[PDB]
């Protein structure tokens, strides 16, 4: 198994939640 | 006078009789959750208005209040998962499913972006979001001839909504549910704007995290192209999320990783590996650890685009969890390289970086390491060449090191280390 997939995806992500200031 | 109210004035208010009082008091309670900071979301849901907001979106003779209240349980929802919970648990799912057909178009916006944080909590959410049927209303929002003629802020909402619809794995998202977003996905990714074009590749990153399956349904919408141009973006938010999304592509088969090479991907990595954001630098090297895992003439074609010495450059001097993908790149590189092309690669001077690597505490990388040495004297003993291989390693500390690891506790390591003294040193 050569290929190696992600791990703890950090280009982290995108805030998941947006407050509306 | 809708300004700093206190939580029992807000519930006074709500409670009156007076549609007019109650929009007063529900703006009242979107400005205190609106606030630059410690909005008071748990004393808001301890006082019971979650319902009356609920209900208040349902109100189309007012308009207004459907609006406040769409805002103020935006927020709320913007907040942990049991505050977000707090706000499915009312009903406002369907609620906002229905303003998404709005004639206010900033009322279905707030409703786009409500929608966005109750998927964005996680695939139970997120799927229950898809049960109700948003994806239809959110999709006829942008079924339009020129994404353009919409407001700025509109498409963005509309587009980082639909990238957490695609968000997550536990389970991924339903594959109806991802063919049916992708096509749209797919004329977001060509849109001008630079949020829009970020978000929709965070999208298609999160998209093709997952089994080789999923990357094929995105591949076969022939985005790598597109994606491989935003990969020169001159935007980190835009750079960041694409080379994401590459670099999942290439963990796939080999065939799906011939496709980002063709599409010239390569040519973009010279700058990648040495960019100097530390954590692009870090992506661009895993991304090349899973090409060099690839057919020998998918490394040739990383021979030809002179990325070896780039690949020398990143094991020599970076960020230590960018060497550790570095190390990977070459234990792949020789693992599955020709012997002309493992001979390339030390031509290229890859012995004394990786050498030095050896004196790290880590394990892991230690067997990598290792792993490639053995890798690398095979192709020489193929030669008659391990000697001269023997003093390259010798000559730069090498050996003082494969030695020192001999004494090494995990017994992978030593026993590596104790086959190649005997093997081809002592």
């Amino acid at each position: 198994r050569k290929k190696r997939k992600t791990e703890e995806e950090s280009p982290l992500k995108d805030k998941a939640k947006k407050s509306k200031g | 006078g809708t300004v700093n109210w206190s939580v029992e004035d807000i519930v006074k208010g709500i409670n009156s009789n007076n549609l007019e009082s109650q929009l007063q008091a529900t703006q009242a309670a979107r400005k205190l959750l609106s606030r630059e900071k410690q909005p008071p979301i748990d004393n808001i849901i301890r006082a019971g208005l979650i319902p009356k907001f609920v209900s208040f979106l349902g109100k189309t003779d007012c308009s207004p209040i459907q609006f406040e209240s769409a805002w103020a349980l935006t927020n709320i929802a913007s907040g942990t998962s049991e505050q977000t919970k707090a706000v499915v648990d009312g009903g406002a799912i369907p609620a906002f499913i229905s303003l998404l057909a709005s004639p206010h178009a900033h009322i279905s916006e707030q409703a786009v972006w409500a929608l966005g944080n109750i998927a964005g909590d996680g695939s139970a959410f997120r799927d229950l979001v898809i049960k109700h049927g948003a994806i239809d209303p959110l999709l006829a929002l942008l079924a339009v001839p020129d994404l353009s003629t919409l407001a700025c802020g509109y498409l963005r909402n509309l587009t980082w909504t639909l990238s957490n619809l695609c968000r997550n794995k536990n389970p991924a998202p339903p594959l109806d549910a991802v063919e049916q977003i992708l096509p749209t996905l797919v004329r977001l990714l060509h849109h001008n704007d630079p949020e829009v074009l970020a978000d929709s590749c965070w999208a298609i990153s999160y998209l093709t995290d997952g089994p080789n399956e999923r990357i094929e349904m995105v591949v076969k919408k022939g985005v790598v192209p597109q994606l491989v141009k935003l990969l020169g973006a001159t935007e980190l938010p835009i750079v960041t999320p694409a080379l994401r999304a590459i670099g999942n592509i290439v963990t796939g088969t080999d065939e799906q990783t011939q496709k980002v090479i063709d599409a010239g991907a390569l040519a973009v990595f010279p700058s990648l590996l040495t960019n100097p954001k530390t954590n692009i630098q870090k992506e661009a090297t895993w991304t090349m650890s899973n090409i060099t895992a690839g057919r020998q003439d998918q490394i040739q074609q990383v021979v030809n685009h002179g990325l070896v010495p780039f690949l020398v450059g990143v094991l020599s001097k970076a960020d230590f969890k960018t060497q550790k993908e570095a190390a990977w790149a070459i234990t792949n590189y020789t693992s599955g390289g020709t012997v002309e092309q493992i001979v390339y690669l030390v031509h290229c001077g890859i012995i004394e970086p990786l050498m030095n690597l050896l004196s790290a505490k880590d394990t892991k990388i230690i067997q990598v390491i290792l792993d490639a040495i053995s890798n690398i004297f095979q192709a020489a003993e193929k030669l008659g060449e391990t000697e001269k291989l023997s003093i390259m390693i010798e000559e730069c500390g090498g050996l003082d090191k494969i030695e020192a690891l001999q004494r090494h506790e995990n017994e992978s390591v030593y026993k590596a280390s104790l086959n190649l003294i005997e093997k081809y040193f002592s």
